[PDB]
C-alpha cells in the first residue's frame, strides 16, 4: 500500500 | 525471518523537454512487486510479482490514485526546490523518496521510514520516534516548519505503526511460497593462476535469497579484511542473487586460506577450503 | 551530487556453450540517473536488451539490471558498454566467464 505524502 | 516493505520514488526534471520523469517501485524484502512509470503507456500502477495479482480492481485503482497524486506533488516539490535555493530552471534536478516499515518474525512493528533526497543528498526524513523530522539544510528547515504546523507526523506515525505493517503481513501471507522461503547459496571455489609467483582464489555464492550475505576470507584462521577483492552483491535476474570474494595467494599457499559464508538460509555457517 | 557507476557484466547461470542463458549487466551506485548501457556481441550492440525499473540503495545512489537471452559459444565475444556524465568516454567491459 503506497504512502500518502506532503508538499515541500 | 525479519521482513521489510519499501517504496522508492524518483522524479527527474527535464528543463524544456516535458514534465519530470517519475518512476516508482515497491518491494517486499528483495522482491519487487509493483512499479509506476509516468512515461509508460499504461499510466497505471503495475504488478511485477505473481502474487500481488490476487488483489482486486479496487486495490489497483487506489494505488494508482496515490502514486499519481504523489507524482504531481513531486512536480511542485521540484519547482519549490529551485525557489528555495534560487537555481536555474534550465538545470536537471533529481528528487527521491523512500518509505516503508519493518517487522520481525512474529509480525510486529519494528521500524518505520519516510525520507527524501534532493539531488542525491539527504533533504528531510522522519526521525525514528516518528514524531519529528530531521532537516539537512536551511531549505529543508522551511519544509519542516510547514510539516510541524500541518501536524503531518501524527498521520505518518499512525500510518506506519498501523496500516503499513498490516499491509506487510498481508503481502507476506499472500506471497508465501515466494517471500517466506529462503534460498541458500550454492558455493564453490575457483583457482586462477596469474604468474609463476601468484594465483587467485575466488569464492562464489550463487542462487541465493535474500540478498543479505557475508563472504569472509581467512588465513590460518586470521581475517583478511584488507587484501580481499569483493564484488557488490548482484541479482541473477531470476529472483536469486550472487556474490564473490577473491584473494591473491602466493603459489603453494592455497591451503593456508579458508572461505567463510553466512546467510540466513544456512543452518550452519560454511567453511570452504581449496 | 556525483557518483560513477560500478559496472558488472556476467551470465545468470554458469556458462555452457550451446545452452541458452542470460547476459546481465548490472550498474549500481551511480548518480544522477541518466545512463546508457549497451550489450555487445563481438562489438556489435545487441538489439532487444531489457532493464529493471530504476531504483536506488539506502544511500540514494541508483542501480539497474540490463539483460538479454543469449546462447554463448567459445567463439563469441560479449561485452557491456556504459556511459554517464562521470565517464569521459563510454566504458566497455568484457564478459569473463570467471570475472
Amino acid at each position: 500500500r503506497f504512502p500518502l505524502t506532503f508538499g515541500w | 525471518g525479519s521482513h521489510s516493505m519499501r517504496y522508492f520514488s524518483t522524479s527527474v526534471s527535464r528543463p524544456g523537454r516535458g514534465e519530470p520523469r517519475f518512476i516508482a517501485v515497491g518491494y517486499v524484502d528483495d522482491t519487487q512487486f509493483v512499479r509506476f512509470d509516468s512515461d509508460a503507456a499504461s499510466q497505471r500502477m503495475e504488478p511485477r510479482a505473481p502474487w500481488i495479482e490476487q488483489e482486486g480492481p479496487e486495490y489497483w485503482d487506489e494505488e494508482t490514485g496515490k502514486v499519481k497524486a504523489h507524482s504531481q506533488t513531486d512536480r511542485e516539490n521540484l519547482r519549490i526546490a529551485l525557489r528555495y535555493y534560487n537555481q536555474s530552471e534550465a538545470g536537471s534536478h533529481t528528487l527521491q523518496m523512500m518509505f516503508g516499515c519493518d517487522v520481525g518474525s512474529d509480525g510486529r512493528f519494528l521500524r518505520g521510514y519516510h525520507q527524501y533526497a534532493y539531488d542525491g543528498k539527504d533533504y528531510i526524513a522522519l526521525k525514528e520516534d516518528l514524531r519529528s523530522w530531521t532537516a539537512a539544510d536551511m531549505a529543508a528547515q522551511i519544509t519542516k516548519r510547514k510539516w510541524e504546523a500541518a501536524h503531518v507526523a501524527e498521520q505518518q506515525r499512525a500510518y506506519l505503526e498501523g496500516t503499513c505493517v498490516d499491509g506487510l503481513r498481508r503481502y507476506l501471507e499472500n506471497g508465501k511460497e515466494t517471500l517466506q522461503r529462503t534460498d541458500p547459496p550454492k558455493t564453490h571455489m575457483t583457482h586462477h593462476p596469474i604468474s609463476d609467483h601468484e594465483a587467485t582464489l575466488r569464492c562464489w555464492a550463487l542462487g541465493f535469497y535474500p540478498a543479505e550475505i557475508t563472504l569472509t576470507w581467512q588465513r590460518d584462521g586470521e581475517d583478511q579484511t584488507q587484501d580481499t577483492e569483493l564484488v557488490e552483491t548482484r541479482p541473477a535476474g531470476d529472483g536469486t542473487f550472487q556474490k564473490w570474494a577473491a584473494v591473491v595467494v602466493p603459489s603453494g599457499e592455497e591451503q593456508r586460506y579458508t572461505c567463510h559464508v553466512q546467510h540466513e538460509g544456512l543452518p550452519k555457517p560454511l567453511t570452504l577450503r581449496w | 551530487i556525483q557518483r560513477t557507476p560500478k559496472i558488472q557484466v556476467y551470465s545468470r547461470h554458469p556458462a555452457e556453450n550451446g545452452k541458452s542463458n542470460f547476459l546481465n549487466c548490472y550498474v549500481s551506485g551511480f548518480h544522477p540517473s541518466d545512463i546508457e548501457v549497451d550489450l555487445l556481441k563481438n562489438g556489435e550492440r545487441i538489439e532487444k536488451v531489457e532493464h529493471s525499473d530504476l531504483s536506488f540503495s539506502k544511500d540514494w545512489s541508483f542501480y539497474l539490471l540490463y539483460y538479454t537471452e543469449f546462447t554463448p559459444t567459445e567463439k563469441d565475444e560479449y561485452a557491456c558498454r556504459v556511459n554517464h556524465v562521470t565517464l569521459s568516454q563510454p566504458k566497455i567491459v568484457k564478459w569473463d566467464r570467471d570475472m
